[PDB]
RNA sequence: AAAGCUCCUUCGACGAGUCGAGUAGUUUGGGAAUGCUGCUCAAAAUGGGAGGUAAAUUUCUUCUAAAGCUAAAUACCGGCC
RNA sequence: GUUGACCUCGGAUCAGGUAGGAGGACCCGCUGAACUUAAGCAUAUCAAUAAGCGGAGGAAAAGAAACCAACAGGGAUUGCCCUAGUAACGGCGAGUGAAGCGGCAACAGCUCAAAUUUGAAAGCUGGCUUCGGCCCGCGUUGUAAUUUGGAGAGGAUGCUU
């Protein structure tokens, strides 16, 4: 029962007055979810193949420079604005990994 | 080349539409096609009814709302409340749907009467005459009067509400308190000002603060 | 197994060790000729994931296209037409390069019959590709219940019908409503909308 | 050939009354193939693993 | 030997020079760009696509792409009747 | 050194097989005009059509959702009636132009990649055979069983098939 409805149109919370429930979650659902079995496998890759050269700019540009422009940067990479975000985030980890473990 | 007073004519036939004319000369010899199938195919399901048990739905738009029809098949959740094996279903003249879910209860329930009932009314041969088994008719009851159309069987029973209803007066119910027209009015007004007001109240709190 | 870390590595084609192991295999290539066959596929975790399999009856072709934009061919640069469409130089194909190089495999090959293909290495002027074919008359092949589906008569030549998987790319084969003069074939929509019918009763 | 002498051998004894694994041992055996070999060391199975150049 | 149903703490692998973006030509009723193809750049894990006006921030709905198979209702007088 | 393997590349009138041509009314793709209309004419229109080229069948193609929707929610594909000469495109000129819902015809669903059989490659082409099987080869850079999101795996539990 998530939320009642009004009982009449042109509102709100418009609608006509039934009784919701609630239901198994489907498994066509899971599809973004992290396994254990993937997580190690993409570490260890990451390990083997390295880096690349546009990450490369971005993570030196990243440390001691600017943050728009480390935005900047990377949107003319990947294309658009969400995806540079995400990828500023996470190659910000790494830079914190490395140099804080010892 | 307009002369008098006319309707502006829009006739696309400028392309070569004589290349592409569908006359329909053969709608009666289609039609003998079409009933000497049937009842082969009658004829080679000799005992079972020719069409397969279909769901009670609800048309899905603000206009049509208010109707029903039927369906293509039963969810997976229905099956389960009446008892049936998923697999069984489809071989008995069942139509499983498995990309439909039950949002509300209602048609949950209604779905689940209308298929239960249909269990009991069914005449189940064992697969070998000389070995029955115990979910199989036990010969007594097997000579009975069939039905074979299913549809007109199990058409829907009624698709809109009763026209009208008839109560004693004292019982009519009293009208908001606005009245009507005006309860409209307002709850209009209050969708378009959700975010105007929604804002003015949070800044206020932060401004004091 | 091996297969899923290899699915992981072949994702980064920019780093130091799968960039060098590009080039030294593209100058292996470009010294053969244009089409010949493969002893293994060099891509083992993409060509599994593809339907190939390691019985008798499957075997790879690889071939290189030109890698560039079609240019009209006429003699000199008239066109003799109205001026809309007397471009020359900018033109397009309307079918990918992968599709071409499916397509010469077939003839070369002209008792098998074409599974699928994929990507494998790029040039400034040539683009590779291997091809996995399987044989219709061998007995291991008729016997397998999975794939003799394709030894019907119905199924021949499909590589330029356009019935592989980069041939239902080029046409609008898919649903919803950004597909809708193409859904179920271009040509045959296009017939239904300009039939005039008329019945007896009008 | 070695597996056809052991196999038949495991039909006379079922005949005769003794169940399977009564008359054979447990097997200690090189493993090999990629795929296999690599789940084995994924769980610390593996003592000692050997691979071509 | 093999198969079906009812319950659960926990597990639950899912397709890459691909999706997406910029630019060029063609095409569509598709309009700050509907589909297709060439070149440059090139992804992610509750992620990703779509929600018919370009953009940022915050919510919501709905499906699971980049591998494959399959009868009937439909077209046609060219071939044999 | 001698000798025996492995990988890649070749010879043979070697053993056994397979492709071309015709037809092309209907069907799946590529390529691609101008006459004509706008009372001229260049974007537009004729037209995503004629000619040219490649590939199939008795039907072909499509197809079990990265869909439609905004509802009290529909549920693979194809065709007919309607939506509709409508939303939209267009020297906004001449002209062009779909889709969801709704009624009916016909109805049917499925297997692969990604998991170690690991207490036993359990799988297959070919040759010989008295018909019971044997021999070489393919294959561990992965052939059967098991799983395909609707789930499923691993555990519980008593009946049934
Ligand atoms: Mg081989
Ligand atoms: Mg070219
Ligand atoms: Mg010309
Ligand atoms: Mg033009
Ligand atoms: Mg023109
Ligand atoms: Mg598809
Ligand atoms: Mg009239
Ligand atoms: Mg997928
Ligand atoms: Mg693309
Ligand atoms: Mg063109
Ligand atoms: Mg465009
Ligand atoms: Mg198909
Ligand atoms: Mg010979
Ligand atoms: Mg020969
Ligand atoms: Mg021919
Ligand atoms: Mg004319
Ligand atoms: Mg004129
Ligand atoms: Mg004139
Ligand atoms: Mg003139
Ligand atoms: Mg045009
Ligand atoms: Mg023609
Ligand atoms: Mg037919
Ligand atoms: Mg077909
Ligand atoms: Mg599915
Ligand atoms: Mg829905
Ligand atoms: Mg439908
Ligand atoms: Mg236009
Ligand atoms: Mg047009
Ligand atoms: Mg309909
Ligand atoms: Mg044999
Ligand atoms: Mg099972």
């Amino acid at each position: 029962a998530p939320v009642e409805r009004t009982g009449l149109i042109r509102g709100l919370n418009k609608g006509h007055k039934t009784t919701r429930r609630v239901l198994k979650e489907r498994p066509s659902r899971r599809k973004g979810a992290q396994s254990k079995r993937t997580q190690f496998v993409r570490s260890l890759i990451r390990e083997v193949a390295g880096l690349a050269p546009y990450e490369r700019r971005v993570i030196e540009l990243l440390r001691n420079g600017k943050d728009k422009r480390a935005r900047k940067f990377s949107k003319k990479k990947l294309g658009t604005f969400g995806r540079a975000k995400r990828k500023c985030e996470e190659l910000q980890r790494i830079i914190a990994e490395s140099r804080r473990a010892h | 080349a307009i002369k008098h007073n006319q309707q502006i004519p829009n006739n696309h036939f400028r392309k070569h539409w004589q290349r592409r004319v569908r006359c329909h000369f053969d709608q009666p010899g289609k039609k003998v096609t079409r009933r000497l199938a049937r009842r082969a195919k009658a004829a080679a399901l000799a005992p079972r009814p020719v069409d397969k048990l279909r769901p009670i739905v609800r048309c899905p738009t603000v206009k049509y709302n208010r109707r029903t029809r039927l369906g293509r098949g039963f969810t997976l959740e229905e099956l389960k409340a009446a008892g049936i094996p998923r697999l069984l279903a489809p071989t008995i003249g069942i139509a499983v749907d498995h990309r439909r879910k039950n949002l509300s209860e209602e048609s949950l329930a209604a779905n689940v009467q209308r298929l239960k009932d249909y269990k009991a009314r069914l005449i189940l041969f064992p697969r070998k005459s000389n070995k029955p088994k115990k979910a199989d008719t036990p010969k007594d009851q097997q000579t009975a009067e069939t039905t074979t159309s299913l549809r007109t069987s199990f058409g829907v029973e009624q698709p809109l509400a009763p026209g009208f209803t008839e109560i004693s007066k004292s019982e009519i119910p009293a009208g908001i308190e606005g009245g009507a027209y005006r309860a409209l009015r307002k709850a209009r007004s209050d969708a378009r000002l959700v975010g105007v007001r929604e804002k003015r109240a949070k800044e206020k709190a932060e401004a004091e603060a | 197994g091996a297969l899923k870390y290899l699915e992981e590595l072949s994702k980064k084609k920019q780093s130091d060790v799968v960039r060098f192991l590009l080039r030294v295999r593209c100058w292996e290539y470009r010294q053969l000729n244009v089409i010949h066959r493969a002893s293994r596929p060099s891509r083992p975790d993409k060509a599994r994931r593809l339907g190939y399999k390691a019985k008798q009856g499957y075997v790879i072709y690889r071939v290189r296209v030109r890698r560039g934009g079609r240019k009209r061919p006429v003699p000199k640069g008239a066109t003799y037409g109205k001026p809309t469409n007397q471009g020359v130089n900018q033109l397009k194909y309307q079918r990918s390069l992968r599709a071409t190089a499916e397509e010469r495999v077939g003839r070369r090959c002209s008792n098998l019959r074409v599974l699928n293909s994929y990507w494998v290495n790029q040039d400034s002027t040539y683009k590779y590709y291997e091809v996995i074919l399987v044989d219709p008359n061998h007995k291991a092949i008729r016997r397998d219940p999975r794939i003799n589906w394709i030894c019907n008569p119905v199924h021949k030549h499909r590589e330029c019908r356009g019935l592989t998987s980069t041939g239902k790319k080029s046409r609008g084969l898919n649903k919803g409503h950004r597909f809708n003069k193409t859904r179920a074939g271009r040509r045959k929509t296009w017939k239904r909308h300009n039939t005039l019918s008329l019945w007896r009763y009008r | 050939q070695e597996k056809k002498e052991r196999l038949l051998r495991e039909a006379t004894a079922i005949k005769e009354g003794k169940k399977k694994e009564d008359v054979s041992k447990k097997p200690y055996t090189v493993k090999y193939g990629l795929n296999h070999v690599v789940g084995l060391i994924e769980n610390k199975k593996a003592s000692l693993v050997l691979i071509a150049n």
